[PDB]
């Protein structure tokens, strides 16, 4: 854990 | 050496540097010996990404400026912009496809990698035809997939994933650039048929995916 | 001209090209004109997408390095691999710092402006810390902690605990005491203070506000 800070055609 | 360029290879594709990652690929092509199926995964993994980010980004400017009918000099600013990705997109497939003539096709030795290396062939002249020499790439992208089509229909099984991802990237070909969107619903439906009719452990998951989106385009095209 | 660097910039960002983005916005801030409240926006979701590519990177093949002992092949490999994206993240901090020095923080006329470039400045010196192998670290440490400080003091006299460059000052300063300095006490004490004084002041920007804060507790829940 880190701390925190500020349709189509499929082919292959 | 072999060992040092594909060892990094797998390092690029972990830290996600895919520039790095088709550079070792391609010093290994350039070293002319065949490369096995786990190098041949690496160079498409590598350049798929590469030139699929100059192809998304070229979907979203071309996108953009037909909205600017309005303004004509946002319209020259993106037209400019879109055609220096263009540009960056030519000549990632023209590196593709050299590679492909030149150390590639040539050496194909055992039946899977002539058919897996002449697919390769035409999706990057359906890239090239995405973007006078339309009909020059069109023809030029027809050939490799029949070539590659005719191998694995009588060589191999509709079970093998080659074969069905072949078959993947024929249909698309026809609904995007030929406007056929009726001859490669039945391409797309005789493999996924094919298959449903008859496989190994380690070839399953890359199989049974393939045919999930075999159905999937079929879906989308018929709306 | 100003404008259209600007605009080839905003479709950078459609594109996500951000290396594209980035030199773009830096010419913007090379005129020594003071950026505007969308320019200084641009220029800052550029280079931090750009530098988060590398830190990203950065992490996996440390992390590598780290699992590949005993290894000595594969775990130099990842050892180089990481040194050499450890120079491409210095350039880029170094570009950044030296933009902001040079141009933007003597330029900033008003407070909103000068802490937005002072936390800046104490992120991409935290990213350098996050890098630093020896000697150099102290005083990168102590660059960073500085152009905190007083981004902290100002904000802290001159806007109110609901101001979201605040409440991202806070953030970020409590990451540099958590993970860098290794004082997870501080860490938790600026959060929870930051907190509590945007609730009790609560007691248009506020989207962002609310989004920080969640990012503050949330921070809180993880250290604990």
């Amino acid at each position: 854990p880190r701390s925190n800070s500020w349709p189509r055609s499929n082919s292959t | 050496d072999k060992n040092e360029l594909v060892q990094k290879a797998k390092l690029a594709e972990q830290a996600e540097r895919y520039d790095d990652m088709a550079a070792c690929m391609k010093s290994v092509t350039e070293q002319g010996a065949e490369l096995s199926n786990e190098e041949r995964n690496l160079l498409s993994v590598a350049y798929k990404n590469v030139v699929g980010a100059r192809r998304s980004s070229w979907r979203v400017v071309s996108s953009i400026e037909q909205k600017t009918e309005g303004a004509e000099k946002k319209q020259q600013m993106a037209r400019e912009y879109r055609e220096k990705i263009e540009t960056e997109l030519r000549d990632i497939c023209n590196d593709v496809l050299s590679l492909l003539e030149k150390f590639l096709i040539p050496n194909a030795s055992q039946p899977e990698s002539k058919v897996f290396y002449l697919k390769m062939k035409g999706d990057y002249y359906r890239y090239l035809a995405e973007v006078d020499d339309k009909k020059g790439i069109v023809d030029q992208s027809q050939q490799a997939y029949q070539e590659a089509f005719e191998i694995s229909k009588k060589e191999m099984q509709p079970t093998h994933p080659i074969r069905l991802g072949l078959a993947l990237n024929f249909s698309v070909f026809y609904y995007e650039i030929l406007n056929s969107p009726e001859k490669a619903c039945s391409l797309a439906k005789t493999a996924f048929d094919e298959a449903i009719a008859e496989l190994s452990e380690e070839s399953y998951k890359d199989s049974t995916l393939i045919m999930q989106l075999l159905r999937d385009n079929l879906t989308l095209w018929t709306s």
